[PDB]
């Protein structure tokens, strides 16, 4: 199941 | 290690040709049992291994949310990075995202991984210790301060060590027959003249799991690496994967040559000669 | 940016038998950026149902794609993979040899 760590680079 | 779990993102920039195209691949070990795709009818997440069929509309609904959050923020960080590199608004550029879990035979994670490349070449990675980042260049660096500033690598952590190897084992229970199970290759040696003074001996392995395997040509012991086509290993199309190694040998010498195979379903490794 | 050319490998999934049903293979792999173009021919000409799996690429950042079709191997019918890539000047043609 894929991580909910989403950030803009 | 025996095992591993990895998710694969790529963002693609196309302008003057609409919105930026976001793709994410999930696999275990060589089997691939996920997959998103923004420029589908209607992007959503899909199965594409029996063993995850199985997951409630809870699991498709909750990754369709996260992979539409990470098309929208590929997006933007594709605008970023090309303002970071000065680049011009004509080209098309990508950004590559790679990370996930390794376990070893014990069931126990051996490592976590978190890459990201910039049209193909290494842009930013969280280290082994699960907290501090390599950034290959001075554009990378800004990622890096604001990745720092938000705490990025802790969360990254508890994640890999966490959800990944939860999620990694539950996998692989529900995919134990086609996943746990090692499938040695069937291997042979064939013969082609390329003339009435050479031949090229060829040593094949096929359907083979996982994709890991070592094939070798010995002439009289000696390793032939320098003399030896060896092809990449390629999948069949079934789950399973080929691969072959050829040396022109002078004729009449072919007994002088073998064939080494190392592959985890095979217990010891394999010699072979040509069998006329 | 980085620019690789594709590898192409041409073959069969199951081991070549003429009047037995199996699957054409064109495996490209090593390349950079993702857009390419991949034709399997039947004697020169396009195969119309062609199918693909998805977008996925190597620890090298390498992009990699499985072109295949169904076909029934003869003495007379000839087979190749044609792909183009920005890396290329011309396409490049690799014909299907049972052997490989």
């Amino acid at each position: 199941n894929p991580d909910i760590v989403i950030y803009q680079y | 290690g025996s095992h591993s779990m990895r998710y694969f993102y790529t963002a693609m920039s196309r302008p003057g040709r609409g919105e930026p195209r976001f793709i994410a691949v999930g696999y275990v070990d060589d089997t691939q049992f996920v997959r998103f795709d923004s420029d589908a009818a209607s992007p959503r997440t899909e199965p594409r291994a029996p063993w995850i069929e199985q997951e409630g509309p809870e699991y498709w609904d909750r990754n369709t949310q996260i992979f539409k959050t990470n098309t929208q923020t590929y997006r933007e960080s594709l605008r970023n990075l090309r303002g970071y590199y000065n680049q011009s608004e004509a080209g098309s550029h990508i950004i590559q995202r790679m990370y996930g879990c390794d376990l070893g035979p014990d069931g126990r994670l051996l490592r976590g991984h978190d890459q990201s490349a910039y049209d193909g070449k290494d842009y930013i990675a969280l280290n082994e210790d699960l907290s501090s980042w390599t950034a290959a260049d001075t554009a990378a660096q800004i990622t890096q301060r604001k990745w720092e500033a938000a705490r990025v690598a802790e969360q990254l952590r508890a994640y890999l060590e966490g959800l990944c190897v939860e999620w990694l084992r539950r996998y692989l229970e529900n995919g134990k027959e086609t996943l746990q199970r090692a499938d040695p290759p069937k291997t042979h040696v064939t013969h082609h003249p390329v003339s009435d003074h050479e031949a090229t001996l060829r040593c094949w392995a096929l359907g083979f799991y996982p994709a890991e395997i070592t094939l070798t040509w010995q002439r009289d012991g000696e390793d032939q690496t320098q003399d030896t086509e060896l092809v990449e290993t390629r999948p069949a199309g079934d789950r399973t994967f080929q691969k072959w190694a050829a040396v022109v040998v002078p004729s009449g010498e072919e007994q002088r040559y073998t064939c080494h195979v190392q592959h985890e379903g095979l217990p010891k490794p394999l010699t072979l000669r040509w069998e006329p | 940016m980085i620019q690789r050319t594709p590898k192409i490998q041409v073959y069969s999934r199951h081991p070549a038998e003429n009047g037995k049903s199996n699957f054409l293979n064109c495996y490209v792999s090593g390349f950079h950026p993702s857009d390419i173009e991949v034709d399997l021919l039947k004697n020169g000409e396009r195969i119309e149902k062609v199918e693909h799996s998805d977008l996925s690429f190597s620890k090298d950042w390498s992009f990699y794609l499985l072109y295949y079709t169904e076909f029934t191997p003869t003495e007379k019918d000839e087979y190749a993979c044609r792909v183009n890539h920005v890396t290329l000047s011309q396409p490049k043609i690799v014909k299907w040899d049972r052997d490989m």
